[PDB]
DNA sequence: TTAAGTGGAGCTGGATGCTCTGT
DNA sequence: TCCAGCTCCACTTAA
RNA sequence: ACAGAG
């Protein structure tokens, strides 16, 4: 459910690191600034997954640090649109139900994608699923966040960035589905 | 006395003497003499690493009034320069990392 | 206070009545004295306003309006066929356009 | 030129600053890349004609 | 191969001396053994007389392309 | 010229697409370029520098010559695309002067640049399929007994075509054929005897190859000159002196060139015949009128002749003077009031004229005229002619002559109305685009109806329409369907000015 | 600033740039004029310039 | 920073399984140094994606099997995205390639569907 | 006869060394 | 206090 | 603005 995204640095090195193989400092240094975050267009960057070339190292006047060009691959998690994956529950709200991807976290199932039968709730918080023959409008979303599987329709990109001088927005959001048959909890189907 | 004569092309510096000269034989013909009211004055900064740490350390002992000594200390990635006339300079020279 | 330049060169032979100092400055959109002409009506005037605004609907649909080429697209699925823009391409008579232009 | 690398504060260009210097350190330009496992060209023909 | 001067020039010298000492000033490894020395000027200057600096000079011809010279093997002189 | 690339920045984006417009505006811009720089400086595939060339080049809006070391050159024409905001004038023209028939016929000529006219009588007569109904198709000869009507009064005119290589230059092909236009047979029409019938769009070789036609501008801005003048002498003096102005100028349509001073003569002999029958007029009062309207020192007509009883001419470039002098009084009046109108007519008449005449000639005191003088020099109105004593030129020693010249003044007040256009345009995509959300929303609305109308549409679809959200926000789409209609109108009617501009300032050129 | 009176500091005039050039010495050129008197950073528009 | 290419390749799951594990073997050794967060980042971001990894059907898995999964598969006329999530999620009822399938009633016979299940269970 | 291209004469705007040391 | 450009004006050739 | 010094 990943992609590689190529892409091209220019890495600082400082010189107490001279005694250890460049190929290993330039890795570390990539996992130190590039993990855990939302690049913009390609979505959450998990891990280095090669170097692929590897320039001079040039110094610079003013520095007695190498700095050299990097090409390299990182595996980053960015589902494409209709792709059918599991997760479990964060909650419910009124706005919603907060489906948990392991790492990540801000999956909104709308009210609008949800299953027709139960659209909305009694000023209760926890969605319902109303089945004529058994479990009528009682059939809940529990927050303990039991599995479902779902399918995305929908992803955002939200650029934070400052608008203003100097002297918390989620930048990649997710909106799934449930409305198809076979979706849902992996107990229903 | 523009901005392209007279203060870009050419500019007052500062870590800068002046004064009379006298002449001394018994110096080598690339040595100087300078006098111990200008060496205190003038500062190098020395980084700390891993060959000179003991010798800083007792240049930091001295202070700013003894001549082999130091006037300022600054930590590793701090902009701001403890001036090291006031404090006790023995504890500020067990204090000394690298960089 | 006295300035460089001689004041009554510029004026102010009496030495008093002197503008007054803006406080705050004007407004961004001040007020007008006069109003917009109204527009001229009839059947004729209408008309013309009924046919632009058809021109609008009708030259975006024709093959002369060149789109932009779409790209980036992220993976092939089978509902490209499905999804596939058709529309008629126009070709030149090129015996009056230059021999450079031919695709 | 040398008189505007004095006022814009860049090095100039003769003298000491005609060359670049490199670091020689231990490295392998073009590392052994990580095959790929699914993504391979030879199982994935495309589906139109 | 290299057409260019095989001698070190004063200028490759001192911005080699100047590039080494920022090194060793920070905590770089020294490649010899010193003795007792702290400038790091001085460690420098014992580095380049025995052969052990890891700088690669590269040169700039006027057109573009370039040579890439070892410390180690240009001729050092005074 | 800013304000015209940024006019026609936007003519070629609405009509044509945003790739095109970036080769559109370049050649304005800059100059006659060959084709592969148009690529570089502007930074698009050579491809699409392929198809936005043949999309102006059809249109007529570039056009291309060989230069030295057989390169092509496009070089891009800033008053045609101009012209293409008078397409909606240009359609109901021929509306009034010709059938429904003509009035398609203009339509597909002006939509399509150059076509055959093999292929107009075809999609004219497929048209018109839907305006009829009951049996009736329409057929080939009635839609050619309109085009050959236009092109006997010019309204269609041949394009340049292409050379005969066999008689001139045979062997290796050009890199540009180097077309020529040909006097003769611009409006010797190619004979049709092919009929048939119009297809009402059932959904279920050429002799003219070669052939093309296109939309004459150049004889509708014979046609608008003409009503210009004619409805002048109608507010003036009488509708029967209008007439005969009417009648003047139709019969000097052939036989006049589109840019000239003085037409040909005309006796009025010959007018009493050419005048329509309605009229119970003599000639003696004939030759009243002729000597009333001789009488005006505005000069529309003159006499400029002895032989043939009452020989008269119409004047042309002197009546464009009268009606830009009204185009420009007409703005300083609703601009800056009455009253400072009053100056503007003053200072013109007078040609050099003080402060001090002015407040006594104009009965308007002091402290309220020169308020109405200094905001006139200001927005370039009018100026100044400083008569020096010395050649110090020093402001206490000269004299401040105040002068309206009518040709900066009308260049001046031409380049505000290219602006003018811009800004309402730019106003109509502001609203338009900032409703992309309620029109989207009322078009899927629509499209519930759109889609399945017929084939199993059942009747339960109807309620569901005004039952989404869109309810209360048909308030905002009937607030925005107010303001197009205004802006579009606005857009119209301001094309009347630059045409009463336009015409003065060309005539006024020697080109020399 | 100016004088013994204002704790000044000395003056590398316009000449005594010219002995620097002399030499090749860039950076030595750099830390006197730039360095040790008036460094300063400025944030700028790559996009206006 | 500047990124050449935004979607180079498709991944399976059993490909990042592979690459946290080799990870983790040289990782660890060296603790948090506490000069950034930047240590942080690294493993909240390897720890929690393996373990959501450790619950699907990739585990288990090797190249050849993968290999041998689109061989099987490529005489299917299936695309890309369409081949990705039959290894990912392992199918094992006739409900859900229909969701992973697009126009699964209208492509594949219900015989071509329901060797499908014979295909992945068997390999997988 | 005069249109025109080029000489010679007068007007205009620019420049004139490096630092400290005090009133 | 000394010195290049810029502009004005007679002075031949050429038609 | 003036005087010094090299």
């Amino acid at each position: 459910m990943f992609v590689l995204v190529e892409m091209v640095d220019t890495v600082r090195i400082p010189p107490w690191q001279f005694e250890r193989k460049l190929n290993d400092s330039i890795a570390e240094e990539l996992n130190k600034k590039l993990a855990n975050k939302v690049v913009y267009n390609v979505g959450l960057c998990i891990c280095l997954f090669d170097i692929t070339k590897l320039e001079d190292a040039y110094v610079f006047p003013g520095d007695g640090a190498s700095h050299t060009k990097v090409h390299f691959r990182c595996v980053v998690f960015h589902p494409f649109l209709d792709e059918i994956l599991i997760g479990k529950i964060k909650g419910c709200s009124p706005e919603g139900v907060h489906v948990s991807l392991g790492f990540f976290d801000d999956i909104l199932i709308p009210p609008e994608s949800l299953q027709q039968p139960a659209k909305f709730d009694e000023a209760e918080q926890v969605w319902v699923w109303e089945y004529e023959t058994e479990e009528g409008a009682h059939d809940l979303y529990m927050d303990t966040g039991e599995e479902i599987r779902f399918r995305v329709v929908d992803e955002s990109f939200v650029d934070t960035s400052p608008t203003g001088p100097s002297s918390k927005e989620a930048p990649y959001t997710l909106v799934g589905s449930i409305s198809e048959p076979g979706l849902g909890l992996l107990s229903w189907w | 006395q523009g901005r392209f004569r007279g203060n870009l092309s050419g500019k007052r510096v500062d870590f800068s003497g002046r004064t009379v000269i006298s002449p001394d034989p018994n110096l080598r013909i690339d040595e100087v003499a300078v006098p111990v009211h200008v060496a205190k004055i003038l500062t190098f900064p020395e980084k700390v690493n891993k060959a000179n740490i003991n010798f800083l350390r007792k240049l930091v002992q001295n202070g700013p009034e003894v001549h082999p000594g130091a006037n300022f200390i600054q930590q590793r990635h701090t902009q701001m320069k403890r001036f090291l006339k006031y404090g006790n300079r023995e504890k500020m020279a067990q204090e000394l990392k690298y960089g | 206070a006295a300035y460089t330049f001689n004041i009554e060169a510029v004026g102010f032979s009496k030495g008093e009545k002197l503008p007054d100092v803006v406080l705050k400055p004007p407004p961004l959109f001040p007020d007008t004295d006069y109003k917009p002409v109204p527009l001229k009506t009839g059947e004729g005037e209408e008309y013309m306003l009924a046919l632009k605004q058809e021109l609008r609907e009708t030259m975006k649909r024709m093959p002369y309006f060149i789109e932009t080429p779409e790209e980036r697209q992220d993976i092939e699925r089978y509902s490209k066929r499905y999804m596939k823009v058709y529309k008629e391409e126009w070709i030149p008579d090129w015996r009056r356009l230059p021999r450079e232009m031919m695709p | 030129g040398v008189s505007e690398c004095i006022i814009m504060g860049i090095p100039m260009n003769i003298g000491t600053g005609l060359f670049k210097l490199l670091h020689k350190a231990d490295r392998d330009p073009n590392p052994p890349k990580r095959p790929l496992i699914f993504d391979t060209n030879e199982f994935h023909i495309p589906l139109v004609t | 191969k290299r057409i260019t001067t095989p001698y070190m020039t004063k200028y490759e010298r001192a911005r080699v001396l100047g590039t080494r000492a920022l090194q060793i000033a920070m905590c770089a490894p020294v490649m010899v053994e010193l003795e007792g020395e702290t400038d790091p000027l001085l460690i420098a200057m014992k580095e380049l007389k025995a052969r052990k600096i890891p700088i690669i000079i590269r040169r700039y011809l006027p057109d573009g392309s370039y040579e890439d010279w070892g410390v180690d093997e240009l001729i050092i002189t005074d | 010229t800013q304000a015209e690339i940024k006019l026609c920045s936007l003519l070629l984006q609405e009509h044509f697409g945003e790739i095109v417009e970036k080769i559109g505006v370049h050649l304005i811009r800059t100059g006659s370029q060959p084709l592969r720089v148009i690529a570089h400086d502007t930074g698009t595939s050579l491809d699409q520098v392929k198809k936005a060339l043949c999309v102006l080049v059809q249109h007529n809006l570039v056009s291309y010559q060989v230069h030295k070391r057989g390169v092509v050159e496009y070089e891009a024409q800033c008053s045609r695309v101009l012209r293409m905001l008078r397409y909606p004038r240009y359609i109901y023209t021929t509306k009034t002067l010709y059938s429904d028939t003509g009035e398609l016929i203009v339509e597909e000529l002006l939509l399509n640049g150059k076509l055959t006219m093999s292929a107009v009588v075809k999609k004219v007569a497929d048209r018109l399929t839907e305006t009829m109904e009951d049996g009736k198709t329409m057929d080939y000869a009635e839609v050619s007994n309109t085009f050959v009507r236009l092109a006997d009064t010019h309204f269609v005119q041949r394009c340049p075509s292409v050379p005969t290589t066999e008689n001139s230059d045979p062997g290796p092909p050009p890199p540009a054929p180097t077309l020529v236009i040909n006097e003769k047979d611009m409006y010797l029409v190619p004979k049709l005897s092919l009929i048939g019938k119009g297809k009402r769009r059932r959904s279920s070789p050429i002799p003219d190859d070669g052939i093309y036609w296109q939309a004459n501008l150049d004889r509708f801005h014979q046609h608008f000159r003409d009503q210009a003048i004619v409805s002048a002498v109608a507010n003036r003096m009488d509708q029967t002196s209008s007439e005969i102005v009417r009648t003047m100028l139709r019969m000097s349509e052939i036989t006049t060139s589109s840019s000239a001073p003085f037409t040909q003569p005309l006796s009025s002999n010959e007018i009493f015949r050419s005048l329509p029958v309605g009229y119970n007029i003599s000639k003696q009062v004939l030759d009243q009128y002729l000597t009333l309207l001789a009488d005006d020192p505005l000069e529309f007509v003159g006499k400029s002749g002895d032989s043939g009883g009452g020989m008269y001419v119409i004047n042309l470039h002197k009546a464009l003077a009268s009606l830009a002098t009204a185009t420009l009084e007409s703005v300083v009046q609703e601009r800056f009031g009455s009253r400072c109108a009053r100056i503007f007519r003053l200072v013109l008449q007078k040609k050099h004229i003080e402060q001090k005449q002015v407040e006594d000639f104009a009965m308007i005191p002091a402290k309220e005229a020169k308020d109405m003088l200094y905001k006139m020099l200001s927005e370039n109105f009018m100026s100044l002619q400083e008569i020096p004593k010395t050649p110090d030129h020093a402001p206490s020693r000269t004299f401040y002559l105040y002068t309206v010249n009518i040709l900066s003044a009308a260049r001046m007040l031409l380049h505000r109305c290219y602006k003018s256009i811009a800004n309402l345009i730019e106003r109509r995509q502001f609203e338009t685009k900032e409703n992309k959300r309620l029109l989207e929303k009322s078009q899927r609305v629509e499209a519930i109806i759109a889609s399945m109308q017929a084939t199993g549409a059942e009747e339960a679809q109807l309620q569901e329409i005004e039952e989404m959200i869109t309810a209360p926000e048909r308030q905002q789409l009937e607030t925005l369907k107010r303001n197009v209609n205004k802006l579009d109108a606005s857009e119209i009617q301001v094309d009347e000015t630059i045409f009463l501009l336009e015409s003065y300032i060309e005539c006024t050129m020697k080109r020399q | 600033t100016e004088g013994r009176s204002r704790d000044g500091g000395l003056r590398l005039g316009e000449m005594e740039r010219d002995c620097l050039i002399g030499y090749g010495a860039s950076m030595l050129l750099l830390e006197r004029l730039m360095i040790s008197s008036d460094a300063f950073e400025v944030d700028v528009c790559g996009q206006c310039g | 920073m500047e990124v050449k290419d935004a979607n180079s390749a498709l991944l399976s799951n059993y490909e990042v399984f592979q690459l946290l594990t080799d990870l983790k073997e040289q990782r660890k050794e060296s603790g948090k140094n506490k000069h950034s967060s930047g240590q942080q980042n690294l493993n909240t971001i390897t720890y929690e994606t393996l373990k959501y990894i450790s619950k699907t059907p990739c585990r288990h898995q090797s190249p050849e099997i993968v290999r041998e999964f689109l061989t099987a598969l490529k005489s299917h006329k299936l695309t890309k995205a369409e081949k990705l999530q039959l290894l990912n999620h392992r199918p094992v009822t006739a409900v859900e390639i229909q969701l992973m399938v697009e126009e699964s009633e209208e492509r594949l016979t219900e015989e071509q569907i329901e060797a499908l299940l014979h295909t992945v269970t068997s390999i997988l």
